[PDB]
């Protein structure tokens, strides 16, 4: 069994390195961990090592990899940047399908200097209610991860907003009428129910 | 009367025999972090001089106290340990430091004289460091 | 200079601890033989296997699954077999979901959907593997594989 | 009949009084102590001895005068003595002759002590002499007092015996060690003699004399005195036994002793009175 | 010159130099899930750290280890974390010597007890830190703490 320490990784501009553990619960298994960074589009593009890329967990233990930028900052510097860190678990050793387990999660380049503070992105989350969809407005530098959206009692999908972007899911009109959502901050935590603002 | 008669005669006052030649204070082992502070001084060690067959007329001796001292004003260290010094006292808080002098009362009824002294370790500036400590105080005596 | 002890690290909500059942064939050639029914044979006794999330911190209530590996030449969604001399052939190891429907082999994180989850209780996800002909006849051989699961957190 | 002292002082003449001032040298004789000899110390004569002649008579009367007037004792004139205060005229002395000769005068004193004394100072009264004057010519007869005085300082003996000295200091080695007094006594007759001490004591046995010293005073001592090696306190009469006319030494000796506790450092100082008696 | 005093003794080094490295230094605590504090007294598991001394008295026999620091408003035995707004609340840092026994932040002498030291060579004091919960549910976040440690000689 294999798990990951954080849901999402958080990486602020000057900073030298951000850790991410790794820990394999199972006496018995032994895998093949190997680790690396994408962009927003799932391409290698080198903005970021991983350090160590490739080693071996035999058994119940733990090792702490290193996430270490190597932008040279030629990112924006006014929103944040997605990217991708991904963890490939290959167990190591009958006609056997065999499988090899990747946790991925979010990996944010967050610049240094930004007017709003993270706790209060949540709030700023505006809406747009119209024919069978429902825009979600983000006028702040973060990435916002919107969960929990219920238009009155109509439980509709995840939403992934972008900085200073939009994101639009399916809404039918056949449902509740009063909206409520929750957001997933920098450790993984739900912030509290916050009511739906329009316009 | 017939005749009178006319004694004159003097007392005077002579050397007693010291017993104690040697004094002889041992402090022991001192340490480095309980003597840190300015003023840290160590036990008080209690020391006697005695001079005894005191001849009849003298009824006071006087001790004289001597020695090298240091800029604090106590008795200097002969030994390698630094930032200390020694102190001698009577036993009515009265420092004996180079030069000074101190009288007792001769007891008429054993014929000797003694002198109540203590000895202790200081440190007036404090952080007395790791070494030995020597020092030797010469004291001689007049009599009345 | 003076005797400082600086303290720091975190507290967050967890991901999940993920392992893979790997799955088993044994068959005896058995359908194979018998097989031939068109380009669509498109059965065997599915094997189940499944993916324990378990434990799993309070954050996790839904996630984002899909399979990867080297697909079939002549289906992509097919998962190709071991190409060997001991190797079967004309046969491609399907992967089938909980309804019995067919898993997209090496989709976009678009084309996928959120498998809902319970936070912090354990869960457990649910599959099929089966083998497909995309020849006719198959013939006798090896039937080895290896893929890769893929658990993208929200 | 004109007189003069041995120092050559003129003795006036008249009919009143004269003081006249002479030498003593007392002394103690068998029986009788000498007062004053005045046949050393008055001498007289006439100056005219070819028309007329003098006559002089010790008057009744004559006696001791001052210090020495309770005294009684003979007057030797003239070679004979006689009972002095005089009760009685005395035979007359001729004087027929420029040439000066002495009067022939000798006071005398009855003894009352043993050792006692009397101290006469100079220019002092001894004694009151009444004179009376005759002639050959007519018979007229005058009276004049001499007032016998002392020109120096002198000790009349009051006793039978007397003593090397009056007053003697005596000095102490600086503790604890002593020292012997010299003081000897003689009798001018065989006499049986004794001595006792007199002073301020400080202890109960009344052996040992308190320091009376005055500057820087010691403490805790006083002087205590012995002979052959044996306390003699006060008022304790020690015996000399029999004493000649060979001086006897009293024996002596001077030590400190030791009165309270503490012994302070100081000077020590002690008088002590030695009085004579008959046994 | 006819009598005489003589004086003797030593100052002995009953004391220890804390070395460059220990002059001050951190502890990583590392990220430590939110889920397994289960109830007020749930504590992490146990992270090393330790205080090396040098160079050492001769005369050095054993030293009373303290920390002091500011103390958690629902646990005087803890180290508070910072109070920001990124900060985890419900939460405090416990310390422990080399026997894992809780060692109270700003703890008097009397309370505290010795540890043996090898005299005239360098000496290895081993402490542990964890996180202990003083209110449940713990809230996640950022750990930051500082704490004065304190050595006093025997």
């Amino acid at each position: 069994g294999v798990a990951l320490g954080a849901t999402r990784v958080i990486y602020p501009a000057g900073q030298k390195q951000e850790q991410l553990a790794v820990t394999n619960n199972d006496e018995n298994s032994t895998y093949l961990i190997q680790s690396w960074v994408e962009n927003a589009d799932g391409v290698k593009d080198g903005r970021f090592i991983v350090t160590p890329p490739l080693f071996a967990m035999k058994g119940k233990k733990e090792n702490t990899l290193r996430i270490l930028d190597a932008t040279n900052n030629q990112l924006p510097q006014d929103r944040e940047s997605l990217f991708w860190m991904n963890v490939k678990a290959i167990p190591s050793m009958e006609n056997t399908l065999q499988l090899a387990i990747i946790s991925r999660i979010k990996l944010y380049y967050r610049p240094a200097k930004l007017a709003l503070p993270p706790d209060q992105a949540a709030e700023k989350l505006r809406f747009r209610r119209s024919a069978n969809s429902l825009t979600l407005i983000n006028p702040t530098p973060y990435y916002l991860t919107v969960t929990e959206l219920n238009a009155g009692t109509r439980v509709l999908e995840n939403a992934l907003v972008p900085p200073m972007g939009e994101s639009t899911v399916k809404l039918p009109s056949d449902a509740g009428s009063n909206i409520t959502y929750r957001t997933i901050n920098d450790y993984g935590a739900l912030t509290p129910k916050m009511t739906g603002v329009m316009e | 009367a017939d005749v009178t008669i006319t004694v004159n005669g003097k007392v005077v006052a002579k050397p007693c025999t010291v017993s104690t030649t040697n004094a002889t204070v041992d402090l022991g082992d001192l340490y480095s972090f309980s003597l840190m502070s300015a003023g840290a001084a160590s036990a008080w060690h209690d020391v006697a001089l005695e001079l005894t067959n005191c001849p009849v007329g003298t009824s006071r001796v006087t001790a004289s106290f001597s020695g090298a001292a240091d800029s604090t004003g106590y008795y200097k260290n002969q030994g390698t340990a630094q930032n200390i010094q020694l102190e001698l006292q009577d036993d009515s808080g009265n420092t004996l430091n180079t030069g000074a002098t101190k009288t007792v009362q001769v007891d008429d009824s054993s014929q000797s004289a003694h002198f109540p002294l203590q000895v202790r370790a200081l440190t007036v500036n404090g952080g007395a460091t790791q070494g030995t400590i020597q020092a030797v105080i010469s004291i001689t005596y007049t009599y009345s | 200079a003076d005797s400082t002890i600086t303290i720091r690290g975190y507290v967050r909500d967890n991901g999940c601890s993920v392992a893979a059942e790997s799955t088993n064939f044994t068959v005896d050639l058995m359908e194979n033989a018998a097989k031939q029914f068109n380009n669509i044979g498109a059965t065997t006794p599915v094997v189940p296997f499944r993916i324990l999330l378990s434990p799993c911190g309070n954050a996790v209530s839904a996630v984002k699954v899909g399979f990867t590996g080297v697909a079939d030449s002549h289906n992509a969604n097919l998962l190709a077999l071991e190409n060997t001399v001991s190797a079967a052939a004309g046969l491609g190891i399907q992967l089938l979901n909980e309804q019995q429907n067919q898993i997209p082999l090496n989709a976009p994180s678009s084309a996928l959907s959120w498998t809902t989850l319970t936070p912090g209780k354990p869960n457990t996800l649910n599959f099929y593997a089966r083998l497909m002909a995309t020849q006719v006849p198959v013939t006798a051989g090896h039937i080895n594989a290896t893929a890769t699961f893929t658990l993208e957190y929200q | 009949f004109a007189c003069k002292t041995a120092n050559g002082t003129a003795i006036p003449i008249g009919g009143g009084s004269a003081n006249v001032y002479v030498n003593l040298a007392p002394a103690v004789n068998v029986g009788q102590n000498l007062v004053v000899d005045l046949s050393t110390q008055i001498f007289c004569h006439n100056d005219y001895p070819e028309t007329i002649t003098d006559y002089v008579t010790l008057q009744r009367g004559s006696a001791y005068g001052g210090v020495l007037s309770s005294f009684s004792g003979t007057v030797k004139y003239n070679g004979s003595s006689y009972p002095f205060p005089t009760t009685s005229e005395t035979p007359r002395v001729v004087y027929n002759s420029r040439t000066d000769k002495p009067w022939p005068v000798a006071l005398y004193l009855t003894p009352v002590s043993s050792a006692g004394g009397v101290a006469i100072k100079a220019g002092s009264l001894i004694a009151v002499l009444i004179l009376r004057q005759t002639n050959n010519y007519n018979s007229d007869d005058f009276q004049f007092v001499w007032n016998i005085y002392a020109n120096n300082d002198v000790v009349v003996p009051t006793g039978g015996c007397d003593v090397s000295a009056r007053d003697v200091t005596v000095t102490l080695p600086d503790y604890p060690g002593s020292v012997p007094i010299p003081l000897t006594v003689y009798c001018a007759k065989s006499q049986n003699l004794g001595y006792y001490l007199s002073g301020t004591t400080a202890d109960a046995g009344n052996s040992i004399f308190t320091n009376t010293a005055s500057f820087s005073p010691a403490q805790g001592v006083g002087v205590q005195l012995t002979r052959n090696g044996t306390i003699i306190p006060a008022n304790n009469t020690v015996s000399l036994g029999a004493v000649g006319t060979s001086a006897v030494s009293l024996g002596l000796t001077a030590n400190y002793a030791r009165t309270g506790g503490q012994v302070t450092a100081g000077n020590v100082q002690s008088i002590i009175g030695v009085t004579f008696v008959y046994q």
